[PDB]
């Protein structure tokens, strides 16, 4: 047992932490930094402009899951909230178009907007520190030079497909200077917002405000933020010859390797392993292999929607956890 | 990548509305 | 010393997991006491038991030789029983029954892990009380 | 509802555990269920609203680890602390009860946890079944508490 | 009607991959599976969002009333 | 001075502290589970655990019971501070690794 999550053919064992005083007579594992500070490790496997893969090692499941939950549902992001239709003559209903525009992610960095206060009148609620205004003005006209038998609407008609790029930033007051170097643009500009035929027009502007993923999914800044426990494969007895190849076929191709000369099977990369327990259904490696998962080794994969970098999302999550802890500590307890 | 952005930038969005 | 209500060496006859993955009902006959049998449910994940091995089974009250009402573990450095024992459970003797003349069975429940102890002359040692620690060492 | 937990046609309890409640109770009271102190206290807090006092009993296993069984969890469910007056004594057969290995052996020595014994609100044997937490049985835990 | 902007389960943007998937199917033809894997749709939720979509808007536009 | 954030539930509080239920508004499993873990890593705490009484209410009742040494309020403050220190350590390690790479 002992920090390894047991992966069996019918059940999962040892999913709880058991690292607190009161678990045993030896009242060890009592909280102290300079012990967590020395044990804890961060290993960044990769870092991209939209995806981050990093390892949180020797941290608790509760803390790692707090980070994941905050990333998904508590890190703020800017999304369209109110869409004002001047004219929607297309076939898509206005409410559907508004939903799609809200689902479009904007490449506007937060901390450059202020949270909207709803305790104020609509005519004073939206400010320049508060809102991003994006306009969409697209009108479909039949292309007169359409090639013979050009069924494709792209050549048959002009502006027959509305894209997220068609949304244009309308700088308001300071926005003109604050967003001069970074004009608000859709993170994904090829999103097919709508498809129109000749005579159909779409004219709208959208008010994009800060929001919270827990409130509406459009405000969630991660396409997916999640972790997985590091898989552990223990080969208890030597497996060789052709049973070794059969053993190797029970894992993803680069997981375990075949030794040369030794001819035995050995674990080459347990990180590449999806825990499918395919080896646990064969009654010939039953006494030869032990599948597990390190309970406190987390492989975080953060994919940002496009507004911020995944490392910034993760740091914002840990800061949010710290800040709510600090706010609760400073709050006086009422009877 | 591999550059901090939180140290330089004031996290205004993390204030409580 | 005087806190031990029973103590014997048992030879384990059967260990069968009946639709269980970490608890086994061991059957153990006593050594030098031919009338003494033992049926015991044990977490074999914490204390693995095989067939035909020697077990020292000791029944003790007051293992350690506020009005907070919640059980508190003893201090780490406390000189107590269970230091010389691998596996310890705490339960209650909830039934005494006669199996024949000069032969009785005593039933303990260690949180649902049952134990049936069979013997003849223990009347001044085993009582129906919550204070009952069961200590097994190999 | 509290005054009509029994049907007047036979007196057997009719308000009782449904499917998932029965399954969760059985999985908790299953003999393989062991919980350390943190897991047990979280279970009790979920059992209450976090606004009930619980007197944590001594663990069923004291070495090498302090482990509580799920039957202790359900004993605390019945009687959370010393101030609660609910002292329940009950003998019941679970719906799947394979008899003990010998005809002479008592009913709680069943090969499976098929016989429930409760003494002083302390669950001593048996799983939390439908026959013990469901409707139509006058040996139910809730029928006895009522 | 039209391809949803995000996957229902993950929230990954799949509305910017519909036309690329169609072009992968038609121009330089691929299998649907490898065309989905080429676009980056690794998770089966994002895979089904594109694989099971029915583009009904192209059929609704045949009845455009303001030609 | 936010007096509506965390409240002591007096009906579920013992005499001379050492047992208390705290109701924290606008919190959920995120803070609840991390706080429960940290508080349980306190050697004086004998009982920690939170419950969200209803999904329709942004509410969180966290139950702390200690031995006679300290009080539940003391344990809760210590757990909050220790969570703060934990997040400090995680921030420092993450920033160092992001800078290095
Ligand atoms: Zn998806």
């Amino acid at each position: 047992m002992s920090n390894i999550v047991g992966i069996e053919y019918n059940r999962v064992t040892n999913t709880t932490s058991t690292d607190f005083p009161g678990f045993s007579k030896d009242a060890e594992n009592e909280w102290n930094v300079e012990k967590f500070k020395k044990d804890f490790e961060v290993n960044i496997s990769s870092l991209d402009a939209r995806e981050a893969n990093f390892d949180l090692i020797n941290i608790d499941t509760s803390i790692a899951n707090a980070f994941r939950r905050i990333m998904i549902s508590e890190v703020p992001s800017v999304a369209a909230e109110y869409v004002y239709f001047f004219n929607n003559t297309s076939v898509i209903q206005d409410e559907v178009l508004a939903h799609r525009i809200g689902l479009v992610p904007l490449k506007v960095d937060p901390d450059m907007l202020t949270w909207v206060d709803s305790n104020l009148p609509d005519d004073e609620k939206f400010t320049d520190e508060n809102t991003i205004v994006l306009s969409l003005n697209v009108k479909c006209t039949r292309n007169p030079d359409a090639p013979k038998g050009s069924t494709d609407p792209k050549e048959l008609y002009n502006n027959a497909h509305v894209y997220a790029r068609d949304l244009k930033f309308e700088p308001q007051g300071r926005q003109s200077t604050t967003f001069a170097d970074c004009p608000v643009v859709p993170a994904d500009p090829d999103i097919l917002l709508a498809k129109l035929r000749p005579g159909q027009e779409i004219s709208l502007k959208a008010h994009c405000i800060l929001g919270i993923g827990g409130d509406h999914a459009k405000f969630s800044p991660v396409s997916t933020a999640s972790y997985r426990l590091l898989p552990q494969i223990n080969i208890l007895q030597p497996i060789k010859g052709e049973s070794a190849r059969r053993f190797q076929k029970c894992f993803p191709p680069g997981v375990i390797g075949i030794d040369e000369g030794s001819d035995e099977a050995y674990v080459k990369d347990a990180r590449k392993d999806t825990v499918s327990r395919e080896v646990l259904r064969y009654e010939e490696f039953a006494d030869k292999v032990k599948l597990g998962r390190v309970r406190n080794h987390f492989i975080f994969n953060v994919e940002s929607a496009g507004a911020m970098t995944p490392e910034e999302i993760f740091f914002k999550s840990v800061r949010i956890l710290k800040n709510k802890a600090e706010y609760l500590k400073n709050c006086p307890i009422t009877q | 990548v591999s550059r901090d952005t939180w140290n330089t930038k004031n996290m205004r969005s993390l204030e409580p509305p | 010393m005087s806190n031990t209500l029973f103590d014997d060496i048992f030879q384990v006859s059967e260990v069968d997991p009946g639709r269980y993955n970490k608890v086994c009902r061991i059957e153990a006959a006593s050594t030098t006491q031919d009338q003494c049998k033992l049926t015991l449910d044990i977490n074999v994940e914490l204390f693995p038991v095989a067939a035909q091995d020697s077990l020292t089974v000791t029944i003790a009250s007051s293992l350690n030789l506020s009005a907070t009402r919640s059980w508190r573990p003893p201090q780490a450095g406390d000189r107590s029983l269970a230091d010389d024992y691998d596996y310890v459970m705490y339960g209650t003797a909830y039934k005494f029954e006669e199996v024949s003349k000069d032969l009785i069975a005593v039933y303990y429940s260690f949180g649902g892990l049952l134990m049936r102890l069979e013997g003849n002359y223990r009347n001044l040692n085993n009582l129906k009380q919550e204070n009952a620690y069961l200590l097994i060492r190999r | 509802v509290k005054n009509n937990l029994l049907t007047p046609k036979s007196g057997e309890p009719i308000i009782a555990a449904t499917q998932d409640f029965i399954t969760g109770s059985y999985l908790i009271s299953h003999k393989d269920s062991f919980y350390d102190r943190a897991t047990l206290t979280q279970l009790l807090s979920m059992m209450s609203d976090g606004i009930e006092h619980f007197d944590i009993p001594p663990p069923a296993i004291m070495k090498p680890y302090y482990l509580w069984t799920g039957k202790q969890v359900f004993s605390l469910l019945i009687k959370p602390n010393h101030n609660s007056p609910v002292v329940i004594n009950l003998d019941a057969k679970n719906k799947v009860f394979v008899p003990p290995k010998s005809k002479s052996l008592p009913n709680e020595m069943s090969q499976n946890d098929g016989f429930v014994i409760i003494r002083g609100s302390q669950i001593l044997s048996g799983v939390m079944d439908k026959s013990v937490l469901g409707d139509g049985k006058k040996h139910s835990v809730f029928y006895t508490i009522l | 009607m039209i391809v949803p902007v995000r996957c229902f389960s993950c929230g990954k943007v799949v509305g910017d991959k519909w036309e690329s998937y169609l072009n992968l199917l038609q121009e330089d033809e691929l299998d649907e599976g490898t065309a989905l894997s080429r676009l980056g749709l690794k998770r089966y939720c994002c895979r089904r969002m594109i694989l099971t979509h029915v583009d009904l808007i192209e059929k609704f536009l045949r009845y455009n009333p303001l030609e | 001075p936010d007096r509506e954030k965390i409240k002591l539930l007096t009906q579920a509080t013992s005499e001379d502290g050492t047992s208390a239920s705290f109701q924290i508004v606008e919190e959920d499993h995120t803070l609840g589970n991390a706080l429960r873990y940290v508080i349980m890593k306190n050697p004086d705490v004998e009982f920690c655990g939170y419950s969200i009484p209803h999904p329709s209410e942004n509410l969180l009742n966290i139950r702390i019971q200690t031995y006679g040494e300290t009080t539940a309020v003391d344990a809760l403050q210590k757990g909050l501070k220790d969570l703060m220190d934990l997040c400090d350590v995680v921030e420092s390690k993450f920033t160092e690794k992001i800078k290095s790479m």
